[PDB]
């Protein structure tokens, strides 16, 4: 929830990717 | 709509490279047209002086 | 054809059109009670029609009509708007395009009905205008240079207090440059336009992106104005004659470009003020040994680009902009013989630190050559530092520059050369240095104590 | 959060991303424009000196 | 867990999950000589020039700290 939304609230639209 | 926008975002960074590189290969042919069309500036200005010689 | 894409989804834009279609102007009523004909109400009317849904430029003509024939600013507004917003899609308005495009008169005929009444009425027109000429059918210098001597288009691009207004002008202006022809009639109308410009530019570097107002920050909006700035700019400058002209007239705005590249992270507004830079620089460009000496000292953009290096940004241009304009001012000064520089500086009497004017090898080599009545050049600079704490007294803006200098040229040459310790006393230098701890300012006290401690290691080991 | 606030992030960011990448792209061509006259000026003139 | 941090975003996500070198190797040692000299008597580009005027202070206080020292060693051979 606190990578979701940093990733998004700073454009740059290049998601990270979070497996377990 | 998370984990269908993330491919989304994936799919726009391959072609935010994609219209770079365009624009990048783009200006590699402005660079022949440079050359071409000077290659035929010359030869119409060779007859420019060809043309002022055989009036003298 | 879809004539231009810009200005369609563009936000100001937008904002502009709101105010437009929120009216509703009925032109059969101004018809009928006479201000223009049925036939150009019924055309207005059929092509509101077309636009929101299905199938003409035939369509055209009434409007161009209406336009001109009435005075009434309501009416023409929603006309004009009609027409930008066929112009613009290759989904509506194709023909409409075709139609000014191969009969000039028509163009002329929308240039008429620029410079009327309300700000958003001159906008709108300017736009329709700006997409024919850059469409390469057809061109006219007269239009943009005559559009340019006016007042009221300048008017509304001079307010930046209207993120609106300024945000078209520029586009309008820069859109019309990428064509070479404009270029030269663009800049003899500049010193109206350029200073508003650089106030777009410098009112950034200012306002701290650590915060986000809605004016000019980090989103959208401010970084396409920097950026529509930078790039009209950029496009003058290309032209080598220009270039130099604008290094003279532009110089103190001109350096806050340094700035702009600091502050950001946006490889738009970065990459062009770079740039600009290196286009100013080049060898091109007449009097480029000036230039080049103006920035690195005045500006700082030697040690600027150095630290610029090795935080170096994502994309490949920047980087190569980065590296070449690095190259040449720091070539420029040293590859000049030390010797003259040092001469040059001593007898126009205005001295200034330079990348090699500090180094020790400077010194190192051009010792022996002061040598023809015991180092009889580094006895004249003895006497410039002793004549300018006298004369006209210190801590007066000139003549503190020169006591740095005078005062850094001096330990050089002393920790060096055990033989010039003689110079000092006969001179009477060695005393006036005493007084320079005294005299007041950091730097000055500074160089007083590198100064003296040069001569005492000489004198008692 | 929700999906109606990731969608919204969504549409400025791959707006941002691609807008970027356009306007990067006329500075290419801007550039292009610059260099087109500067080698076909100098190439002519290097020959039409010789043709004089 | 595993992640994958792109290289747009990539000081930013460090910066974050940090609160959920040989050049500042060296910048180490000249910030543990300011502390010395005394003793004795973010973004990228907000790092960079912060870094400036480390290097450019530290520059003029060890000149001006060996123009005192060895100017204390030749009043020592005086006053010997």
């Amino acid at each position: 929830d606190s990578l979701k939304d940093y990733i998004e609230t700073l454009g740059s639209e290049y998601s990270t990717v979070f497996n377990v | 709509s998370q984990k269908n926008g993330i491919a989304t975002l994936l799919q726009a960074e391959k072609e935010a490279h994609e219209i770079v590189s365009k624009a990048r290969k783009y200006r590699q042919d402005k660079l022949k047209q440079a050359k071409t069309d000077a290659a035929k500036e010359i030869d119409s200005y060779k007859i420019q002086k060809d043309k002022e010689l055989k009036e003298f | 054809m879809g004539a231009t894409k810009i200005l369609m989804d563009s936000t100001h834009f937008n904002e502009i059109r709101s105010i437009i279609r929120s009216r509703s102007v009925a032109w059969d009523a101004l018809a009928r009670s006479e201000e223009l004909s049925e036939i150009d109400a019924s055309t207005a009317k059929a092509l509101e029609s077309i636009l929101v849904k299905k199938n003409n430029g035939k369509t055209l003509i009434p409007l161009i009509h209406l336009l001109s024939t009435s005075d009434n600013e309501d009416c023409k507004k929603s006309v004009q708007n009609l027409i930008a917003e066929l112009l613009s899609s290759d989904k509506y308005g194709d023909d409409t395009v075709k139609f000014f495009q191969e009969d000039p008169k028509q163009l002329e005929q929308l240039f008429d009905v620029s410079l009327k009444g309300d700000f958003q009425t001159v906008l709108i027109s300017g736009f329709n205008v700006v997409s024919l000429l850059v469409q390469n059918g057809l061109h006219n210098v007269k239009l943009v240079e005559k559009l340019l001597k006016n007042n009221n288009l300048i008017n509304i691009l001079q307010n930046i207090e209207q993120m609106d207004t300024c945000y078209v002008c520029i586009r309008l202006l820069q859109e019309l440059a990428v064509i070479p022809e404009y270029r030269d009639v663009i800049w003899l109308h500049e010193k109206k336009f350029m200073p508003t410009l650089f106030k777009i530019l410098q009112r950034a570097t200012d306002s701290q992106l650590a915060t986000r107002i809605v004016a000019t920050n980090s989103n959208h909006l401010g970084i396409q104005l920097q950026y529509h700035s930078l790039l009209l700019i950029w496009l003058l400058t290309f032209n080598p004659v220009f270039a130099n002209e604008l290094v003279q007239k532009y110089l103190s705005d001109f350096l806050d470009l340094l700035k702009l590249v600091k502050i950001t992270i946006k490889e738009k507004v970065s990459r062009l003020c770079i740039s600009i830079i290196l286009q100013c620089c080049s060898t091109r460009v007449k009097q480029h040994k000036k230039v080049i000496k103006q920035l690195l000292l005045l500006g700082n953009a030697l040690p600027t680009v150095q630290s610029l290096s090795e935080r170096k940004y994502s994309d490949e241009e920047l980087r190569q902009d980065i590296s070449n304009l690095k190259e040449i001012l720091e070539n420029e000064y040293q590859e000049l013989t030390s010797f003259d520089e040092y001469v040059a500086e001593l007898d126009s009497k205005l001295l200034c630190w330079s990348p090699p004017h500090v180094d020790n090898g400077f010194w190192s080599d051009n010792i022996d050559e002061f040598k023809k009545d015991n180092y009889k050049i580094f006895r004249q600079l003895i006497e410039l530092l002793q004549a300018k704490v006298r004369n006209g007294d210190v801590n007066a803006k000139q003549e503190k520059i020169i006591i740095q200098v005078a005062l850094n040229d001096i330990t050089h040459v002393v920790e060096l050369l055990p033989e010039s310790i003689d110079v000092l006393d006969k001179t009477g230098g060695k005393a006036d240095i005493m007084e320079l701890l005294n005299h007041s300012d950091s730097r000055v006290k500074y160089e007083a104590l590198k100064a003296t401690q040069a001569i005492i290691g000489y004198t008692f080991k | 959060l929700t999906p109606n606030q990731v969608n919204d992030e969504l549409n400025k960011m791959q707006a941002f991303i691609r807008k970027e990448a356009e306007e990067k792209a006329k500075e290419i061509q801007l550039k292009a424009d610059q260099e087109y006259e500067i080698e076909k000026t100098n190439i002519v003139r290097n020959e039409t000196n010789n043709i004089d | 867990v595993q992640l994958y941090i792109p290289l747009e975003v990539i000081r930013e996500v460090t910066f974050l999950l940090g609160k959920m070198l040989r050049r500042f190797d060296e910048v180490e040692r000249m910030v543990g000589f300011l502390n010395e000299v005394v003793e004795k008597h973010l973004s990228l580009e907000n790092v960079n020039d912060m870094v400036k005027e480390i290097t450019d202070c530290e520059s003029r206080a060890r000149q001006l700290d060996e123009s005192l020292d060895s100017l204390r060693s030749k009043l020592n051979d005086l006053l010997e």
